[PDB]
């Protein structure tokens, strides 16, 4: 199971779960520094410090009582990242590759601006958050909750996490900047202007192409 | 309004034939011949052709069961007969078939099934919708999955038709047309015709009943020989009125575990 | 769904919902000082203290210790608080309005007799012990709960907060002002005498309406 | 007061008039009948649910029942203080659908009484010995 699974999955999810998932795996044995990924942002004001660019964005220290919170959001990902290859990005992984590359430079810039350090629930739920709002107008009631309306997801989910813990800033920039990007990308261009400035370039394109649909071979003769 | 019928099943199949009264047509500034627009229910469109019927009553639409499907009404509703005879020739169609129907078949499924149906026929055709084949040995339906020039298009004696590719997954709404009906039951003409009578309207309109005031039906004893055709009436009634058969079973119940039954 | 509903609130209930979730919103971040509101009674013995006389009365640091018990009573002042503003109170906003008034003077003058800080729990409590027993006889059975009797209701809350927390003082101020309120407005009256000499003036009136009578279109159909 | 519709039985309420509060109607009136309906308020009885005038056929049978019935029903203290013993069971017995427990809830809807019905099927099949 352990095998095709794995690669059954698609790509974008099969790399970006084992992404966060393996390196708790160090952590909890400890055979590098735990110490040696903290992402000290004065740090960065002083001097560059190319020795940790992106390398504290994976590592989260989960044990006893840094759980709970860290293994639930797996499980929603690991059920709605599926759903959001499908949900229309499976046609456009290069756009997936992309806002996944705006999203996170946007976390992060807040993440350096201000001083929390493990930049770890966001990321989860700023794609979780842009899913619901692009993905809306659906019912869903699980086993063990209640019969809620639809399109009551994205807010109904920034209860839950919210009060589960703290650190009020992680939550707020996180869902705020998909909004802006969600009426950036989505939205800015058919309201007033200003179209898609940031198109990607045929670079990425090159690297995975996306799906188009073939014709193939013609057959018919007269009547 | 003259447009706003109601719909009835059919006899003589013809995925594209509907019967309307001699006087509706001659009304509603309609000849032979003239391609028709219908339009129902979640704005759907199928187009079809109209032609005479002896015994065709003014405000009753007679079409079989592919059509009905099409535009996702059900008997007794009512519909748009917007007239407009004017498409334009289709230049390549892409008809490919749904997964649960070509189960070990391959072959070229062009010069069986879609070379005798489109034959001399000039059907015509819409973005979207399904139609049913009648094989050599089973009943293959195909989606009609991509047209030039989209979406209006009537099949043509010159046209390229693409019948390769992987076939559909079955979608969500949808009847599967291969299942049972009002046409699939034969011998009991006249017990059909009580059963249809007293179910129909709590069933169909339920909110009549609490207006009026009165004492629905609430039990239906069918009783016969076994293998007569008893089970297949109550689904073919809950598949055409639209409801949610549930069907409990006799000896299931009686052997689950002691007081759990 | 924030729009309409938040604006759906009655507006003395969600001026009332906004100062008890706003208020815990800047503290926790950290953008007030936390010490900034500390109520200390023995200054207010000495000096006058007219900088906070109802500043700190607001403050509610909560944390991941007692933050359950943070959830429960405000759930279960969202939900009571629109029973008892519809029970037989609708047509009275102003009545209901000063009758906060006395629940919130009476606990305050308490609270410089005795050092306790944290007044928040009492006067949420003391409502709810004025709300079941001018609302009794009605039977509650939570899913959660057992088929107990009506009318036990004040008693049954009183032990539900007590084993949770502590500082037995504020629940039994609570109760008692409620109680003596209760006789006092509405029993006093009808015992013996002495009625209203705390009426409601017309600058409450002129503030805001309490209610009036519609008829309609009018008909003139005879013969 | 209950009007007869068409085929329903509408019970309007006087609930506001003017000069209050005896006001014949006259042939030149104002009828207010527009507004959100009163929720039904609990207790007086509906005017809808069975009586004496709700029976037909069983002229001389009820003319039994209720005569029986009336006594230790209206006035509990009167055969306490006389200390005679009162009627403890009646059976009708009869065929089915004739209008038995319409008989014995129009007794409870007229004297006043609490009517509580225990059924036959319910009470046979609940649970091995906990019915
Ligand atoms: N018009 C018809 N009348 C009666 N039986 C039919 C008719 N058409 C088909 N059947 C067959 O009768 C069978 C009835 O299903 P089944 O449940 O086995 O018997 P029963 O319905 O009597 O329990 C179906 O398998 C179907 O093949
Ligand atoms: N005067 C009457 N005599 C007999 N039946 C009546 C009379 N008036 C009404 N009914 C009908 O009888 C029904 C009640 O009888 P039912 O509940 O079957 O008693 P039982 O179950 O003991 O036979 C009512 O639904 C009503 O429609």
């Amino acid at each position: 199971d352990i095998g095709d699974w794995f690669r059954s999955i698609p790509a974008i999810t099969r790399y970006w779960f084992a992404a966060t998932v393996a390196v708790p795996l160090v952590g909890k044995l400890g055979l590098i520094s735990p110490a040696y990924l903290f992402l000290w942002p004065e740090a960065f004001l002083y001097r560059f410090q190319i020795w940790r660019p992106i390398t504290a964005t994976f590592y989260f220290p989960v044990g006893p009582g840094t759980g709970f919170l860290y293994l639930v959001n797996l499980y929603f990902l690991y059920q709605y990242s599926t759903r959001l290859e499908t949900g229309a990005f499976d046609g456009r992984p290069a756009d997936y590759l992309f806002m996944l590359l705006f999203n996170w430079i946007c976390i992060v810039i807040t993440g350096l601006a201000m001083d929390m350090q493990l930049l770890m629930i966001p990321l989860i739920m700023s794609v979780l958050y842009v899913w619901a709002q692009l993905n809306r107008d659906m019912i869903v009631s699980f086993w063990f909750g209640t019969r809620f309306k639809a399109c009551y997801l994205p807010w109904v989910i920034l209860g839950f996490n919210y009060i589960i813990g703290g650190s009020v800033i992680n939550e707020l920039i996180g869902n705020l900047v998909g909004h802006l990007y969600f009426f950036l990308m989505f939205r800015y261009p058919m309201d007033l202007g200003g179209r898609n400035f940031l198109s990607t370039p045929q670079f990425l394109y090159r690297w995975l192409p996306s799906r188009r649909h073939n014709w193939g071979q013609g057959f018919r003769l007269g009547d | 309004r003259p447009n706003r019928l109601i719909v009835d099943e059919a006899i003589n199949e013809d995925n594209s034939v509907v019967s309307l009264s001699q006087p509706k047509m001659d009304e509603l500034q309609l000849f032979r011949g003239d391609t028709v627009l219908l339009k129902g229910k979640k704005r759907r469109e199928a187009v079809c052709i109209v032609l005479s019927d002896d015994t065709c009553s003014d405000e009753k639409i007679r079409m079989n069961r592919v059509v009905r499907n099409n535009l996702r009404v059900r008997l007794g509703d009512v519909i748009s007969i917007q007239p407009c005879p004017d498409v334009k020739y289709g230049k390549r169609i892409h008809v490919l078939p749904i997964d649960d129907t070509v189960e070990g078949i391959t072959g070229n499924l062009f010069e069986v099934y879609l070379k005798p149906y489109f034959l001399e026929a000039y059907r015509p055709i819409r973005k979207g919708d399904i139609f049913l084949v009648r094989g050599g040995m089973r009943a293959v339906e195909f989606k009609v999955v991509e047209t030039d020039p989209s979406p209006y298009c009537i099949v043509a004696p010159d046209t390229v038709i693409h019948c390769e590719g992987e076939p559909i997954k079955r979608e969500d709404e949808e009847e599967s047309l291969n299942e049972v009906g009002y046409d699939d039951i034969g011998g009991c003409r006249k017990q059909l015709a009580q059963i249809k009578e007293m179910v129909e309207l709590p069933l169909r309109h339920p909110a009549l009943f609490k207006a009026i005031g009165v004492k629905p039906p609430r039990g239906i004893l069918l009783y016969g020989p076994p293998g007569t055709g008893k089970t297949l009436i109550a689904r073919a009634v809950a598949n055409e009125t639209g409801a949610f058969f549930f069907l409990i079973n006799g000896p299931e119940i009686m052997s689950k575990l002691a007081g759990e039954s």
